[PDB]
RNA sequence: AGAACCUUACCUGGUCUUGACAUCCACGGAAGUUUUCAGAGAUGAGAAUGUGCCUUCGGGAACCGUGAGACAGGUGCUGCAU
RNA sequence: GGCCGGGAACUCAAAGGAGACUGCCAGUGAUAAACUGGAGGAAGGUGGGGAUGACGUCAAGUCAUCAUGGCCCUUACGACCAGGGCUACACACGUGCUACAAUGGCGCAUACAAAGAGAAGCGACCUCGCGAGAGCAAGCGGACCUCAUAAAGUGCGUCGUAGUCCGGAUUGGAGUCUGCAACUCGACUCCAUGAAGUCGGAAUCGCUAGUAAUCGUGGAUCAGAAUGCCACGGUGAAUACGU
């Protein structure tokens, strides 16, 4: 993982993004490619569509995400068994 | 390769020369521990908005008479079947087949 | 001997006998040893039950045994009820940190499976 | 005087002194047995000294460098060697005989290309 | 002081005639030179595939010698030092003096 | 199967280096593109003229540039107003001072490069084959060199399958390192693909080395 | 192998009693070259054993050598649709070495607590007539006694 | 002789059409530098700053952008044309 | 403290030579080539190892290093960007690595290398951190300085044959570094976890000596990312009657 002296890393498209719609009370998803940014408690109550290579997944973000990538709830392999 | 990734090469190396200077001072307020956290917050949003080309860790080596990707050498800056032919020609000065 | 809620095998040395805690290791059998001052080398069986008090007493600062196993498991099943990556591995039983699953995932994926 | 003998063993260069003396042996500022704990060791280095039956008749001052063990040993056996035969002369022959003037020329073997040692090849599968 | 001439060349022979040319023309003009030592020659080597595809146990084994030959003066008068930096020296030969 | 190289194999025993400055790490690949780009300028340039060998030597804040040439004549000019103008593109290609010496070879049926270069230009101008290696093999063999063995692959007359065919007289040992073989290679473009052309010249064995 | 005759490689007899033999049986217990440890396994055997058995290390390990020794071993040989195992007699220095092979096979099958007490407990067997290696000895010669007849017609 | 991005040739999506990489013609600007907004970025809209070198007095060289077509480009196929 | 004055002997370094040729001797042979043995010699018969690959074979491999005949695309099969993939996973195979242990595991102390690399680099010493590492910062374009106290070994102790103090897979938590960025998908550290495995069916591979076996070390590629490859030493066997 990241170091703690260098903080957490977060895009800023997003942060802007996600400060625009904290501010205005904004209920749509957020759409977004970046899958390396660590949830903030900021987006804490927003939907997030976060890519994972063809659609944008969209993750309602709770308590427990925080620390996390939003990467992580966007799979990005499509499998379904062998047989 | 393709002239495409050869000329990707090009703008990556000046992209780089470009940007070399404010992004080492950035990266050392950035890993500065006497650093207040808000500079070093807002150096890291500096070093997110500056160009991707520009970072030297983005250069891929390349032979300089091919611009192949794979099986390059530092010391020539060539790839490996152009250091043979040159090699061979006898156009690098000093090298020959050995044995011991 | 009884510390924790388990019995440490007497006829071997402290440190090896007290790693027989799920939780405790080597290293943090030595801590315990180092600050209950007694040696490593003494068997169980060979030492004062005023000396097991306080192993027991320096014990229990270490969540462990029964309270560690609930802590790993809530700490799985806030992966698996999370949805994330790791919980999906978790819950497929494929392995979690990026090893390679085309051969070699003997362990997370149990014995062979015969088509 | 002090005869010089030079042995090499692999990768070891030894530099032995000869002077007639009481039987000391001293090797790098150490003893025989503080330097060479290999017993056999310290039987290669007074292999030369045991068929001229002359043990405690020389002190032996001994430089060595570079190899490990046997390969000091041997250089040094073979510098004693070189060193008896600089004092005497007359110990040629014996000493050629127990096959102690010839220096082993034995080195490690180079790592070739596509071979995993010397001569090891990979693992072959025909299908 | 003392001058310091190092001398680095990938054929020794080229290097031999640059170091007798620069002992001789120390010995002819008013000076003398300790000797030049022979330094370890660095080879570097190279192992390079030869087939332009697959065929990885085919392989070339390259090697440059860089030969190194360092050689004193103890007394540097008022005219050596002129002479060394205005002689000229092989195409392929670097000479480096430090003061 | 795959020979070695016999100017490569003999580079520091019979054969001269054709780059002769020193580098260190810092300054080898600029170098060596910077011989590369002079080369082949050198090369496109003149074409024309008969170059064989272009030597090249790096002093200190210098180049000198030796183009050993069969016409000296065409390659420097009247009075010397090209040689002029090629020191000064390759100066301000190298990114040196340039001082370009013109050697002269005086047989030109004997130099290797030479050789496969007039079979090339035959080959490109549409002459049989046969025709221009006997004709390349016998003059070498009647103006001294002591063998010559000329190879001549791939769609031979614009024939759809690939050939090699190859003549050769008197000598040519390409396992005796000691031996004066003078290896060169040329490509000829022909309508139907590439005609590769390898020339061995055998000069007669070298006794002494290098400083010979 | 087919042309070239192979010269023989000279070996130092060990330190401790000058002999040659017990070099070769240190080399043969020897496992990826460390002689040291392998040389301080048959020092602490021999002292064990001899301590043990009250003659000296070379006597007793010279009858502990006399009683796995073979003298006949059978070969394998095809003989149309079936299989002739062969008796011929061996010469000393194999006799030598199949003796130290079945000393130290028959001591790393054993079940004691180090290699020296293996390796003492199967010479102080051999001595006494008796064990794994023995019991090898004499299935070699079972088989060489019963299938001599074939020996017999291939002289 | 080393796929996190790059490499990368593959997929999804957003973009460009003389083009990312050249030479040639015409026109206009020295290039360069600092900075704002929007966008995932490609990109688009700006703001402020700079006007250098050599001739000659007419313009050039370097570099950038626009427009047209000669083309550029292809890790597309055939190693059973080479 | 080669630490200092010193010395040029030695080790060593790197140039030039010498030496090894069946050259000498004795038998066998067809008055031959040659073979066998011996002496001398450091090396003896090709001293060891490498480089060196004949005419051709397989329409063998490579059009994706490059070059190139022809064919195909040209607001797309070209070009740029973000994210993903190349890392998937009921399975099958090849090549490795680590093991199943006592010829060992562990703890303390201690001995002996060879080759190589280094300036957008190798980075001491000191301080801090359990550690990965951080801060300050010397030297070094290097026989100088750094990477970099080699490991197996040796000595003492302990474990006592148990799935163990063997093994170290997997997983949770806490971190470090590099890089814009470590979720997919990096290496490493710490703490906890402690999987299979007790020597492997039919079958099959390497190797004739400094070899096999094992034990460390370095390099290229490389911002980071080796159990691979290339190279380097340490210890160091067994066996070849014979075709
Ligand atoms: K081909
Ligand atoms: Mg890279
Ligand atoms: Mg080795
Ligand atoms: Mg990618
Ligand atoms: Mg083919
Ligand atoms: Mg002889
Ligand atoms: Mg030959
Ligand atoms: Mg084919
Ligand atoms: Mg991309
Ligand atoms: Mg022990
Ligand atoms: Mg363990
Ligand atoms: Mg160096
Ligand atoms: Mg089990």
């Amino acid at each position: 993982p990241r170091s703690l002296k260098k903080g957490p890393f977060i895009d800023l498209h997003l942060l802007k993004k996600v400060e625009k719609a904290v501010e205005s009370g904004d209920k749509k998803p957020l759409r977004t490619w970046s899958r390396r940014s660590t949830i903030f408690p900021n987006m804490i109550g927003l939907t997030i569509a976060v890519h994972n290579g063809r659609q944008h997944v969209p993750v309602f973000v709770t308590d427990e995400m925080v620390g996390h990538k939003l990467g992580e709830f966007a799979p990005t392999r499509t499998y379904r068994g062998h047989a | 390769a393709k002239q495409s990734m050869k000329a990707r090469e090009v703008k990556r190396v000046a992209l780089a020369d470009k940007y070399f200077a404010k992004r080492a001072e950035l990266k050392a307020i950035i890993s500065d521990v006497n650093a207040s956290d808000e500079d070093r917050w807002n150096a890291v949003l500096k070093l997110q908005t500056l160009p991707r080309d520009s970072s030297p860790s983005r250069q891929r080596n390349r032979c300089r008479q091919t611009g192949r990707p794979h099986g390059f050498l530092r010391k020539f800056g060539l790839s490996r079947i152009k250091v043979r032919e040159a090699a061979m020609r006898g156009e690098i000065p000093g090298l020959k087949k050995a044995s011991w | 001997a009884r510390i924790a809620g388990i019995n440490i095998p007497d006829h071997k040395h402290a440190v090896i006998a007290l790693t027989s805690i799920y939780g405790v290791g080597k290293t943090r059998s030595k801590a315990i040893l180092a600050a209950a001052g007694i040696a490593e080398d003494v068997k169980i069986s060979e030492l004062s039950e005023g000396q097991i008090d306080t192993l027991r007493d320096e014990v229990a600062k270490f969540v462990v045994e029964g309270d560690l196993r609930r802590e790993i498991s809530m700490s799985i099943k806030r992966l698996m009820d999370l949805g994330c990556y790791r919980g999906l591995r978790h819950r497929r039983g494929l392995p979690v940190r990026g090893q390679r699953t085309k051969t070699n995932a003997r362990t997370r994926k149990g014995p062979r499976k015969p088509i | 005087n002090q005869y010089y003998g030079t042995g090499r063993r692999k990768s070891s260069a030894a530099r032995v002194f000869i002077k007639p003396g009481n039987g000391k042996i001293v090797i790098n500022q150490r003893s025989l047995e503080q330097y060479f704990g290999r017993e056999t060791a310290r039987m290669v280095v007074r292999q030369p000294l045991e068929l001229v039956d002359m043990v405690e008749k020389l002190d032996l001052y001994i430089t060595v460098k570079g190899g490990g063990i046997s390969g000091q040993a041997g250089a040094i056996r073979h510098g004693i060697t070189r060193a008896l035969m600089e004092y005497d002369e007359s110990l040629r022959s014996e000493l050629r005989k127990a096959g102690f003037v010839t220096r082993d020329a034995r080195q490690v073997e180079r790592k070739k290309v596509g071979l995993r040692k010397a001569r090891r090849r990979p693992q072959f599968s025909k299908r | 002081q003392r001058i310091r001439i190092r001398l680095k060349a990938f054929d020794h022979r080229l290097i031999d005639q640059a170091t007798a040319e620069i002992v001789e023309t120390a010995k002819r003009t008013g000076a003398q030179v300790r000797g030049p030592i022979p330094l370890p020659t660095r080879k570097e080597r190279f192992t390079v595939l030869i087939s332009p595809h697959v065929n990885k146990d085919a392989r070339d084994q390259y090697e440059i010698r860089t030969h190194l030959r360092l050689v004193d003066i103890v007394e540097p008068t008022e005219k050596t030092v002129d002479a060394l930096m205005r002689l000229d020296l092989a195409a392929g030969v670097d000479v480096q003096i430090s003061l | 199967g795959q020979k070695v190289h016999p100017n490569g194999i003999r580079l520091g025993i019979v054969k001269p280096w054709n780059s002769t400055w020193f580098a260190n790490t810092k300054e080898f690949a600029d170098n060596l593109d910077s011989d590369f780009k002079v080369r082949q300028y050198l090369t496109k340039e003149l074409a024309k003229a008969s170059v064989s060998r272009i030597v090249i030597e790096r002093p200190a804040k210098s180049i000198r540039v030796t183009i050993h040439t069969a016409r000296p004549g065409i390659v420097i000019g009247k009075k010397g107003e090209d040689v002029e103008k090629l020191r000064k593109v390759v100066a301000d290609i190298a990114g040196v001072p340039a001082q370009i010496n013109i050697a002269e070879v005086r047989k030109p049926e004997l130099d290797a490069k030479l050789v496969a270069d007039s079979i090339t230009s035959q080959l490109e101008r549409r002459v049989m084959f046969r025709r221009a290696m006997k004709r390349a093999v016998q003059n070498a063999m009647r103006l001294g060199a002591k063998g010559i063995k000329v190879e001549v692959s791939g769609r031979l007359g614009g024939a759809e399958i690939a050939r090699t065919e190859w003549y050769r007289e008197g000598r040519v040992p390409l396992h005796t390192l000691r031996a004066d073989i003078d290896y060169n290679t040329s490509e000829a473009h022909t309508t139907y693909g590439v005609i590769g052309v390898k020339v061995w010249i055998f000069k007669g064995e070298i006794l002494g080395g290098m400083a010979a | 192998p087919r042309r070239r005759v192979i010269g023989q490689r000279k070996i130092l007899p060990d330190p401790k009693f000058g002999s040659e033999l017990l070099a070769k049986f240190v080399n043969i217990l020897m496992v990826d070259g460390k002689k040291s440890t392998a040389e301080s396994i048959v020092y602490s055997a021999l002292e064990t054993l001899a301590q043990r058995s009250g003659k000296s290390e070379l006597e007793a390990f010279e009858v502990a050598l006399e009683n796995v020794r073979p003298t006949v071993e059978v070969k394998s040989r095809r003989v149309g649709g079936s299989t002739y195992q062969v008796p011929v007699e061996v010469r000393p220095v194999r006799r030598n070495a199949l003796a130290m092979r079945w000393i130290v096979e028959a001591a790393r099958k054993r079940g004691d607590k180090s290699m020296a007490l293996r390796l003492a407990n199967e010479l102080s067997d051999a001595a006494e007539n008796k064990g794994t290696a023995v019991k090898k000895r004499e299935d070699v010669h079972r088989m060489a006694e019963a299938n001599k007849a074939f020996a017999h017609y291939r002289w």
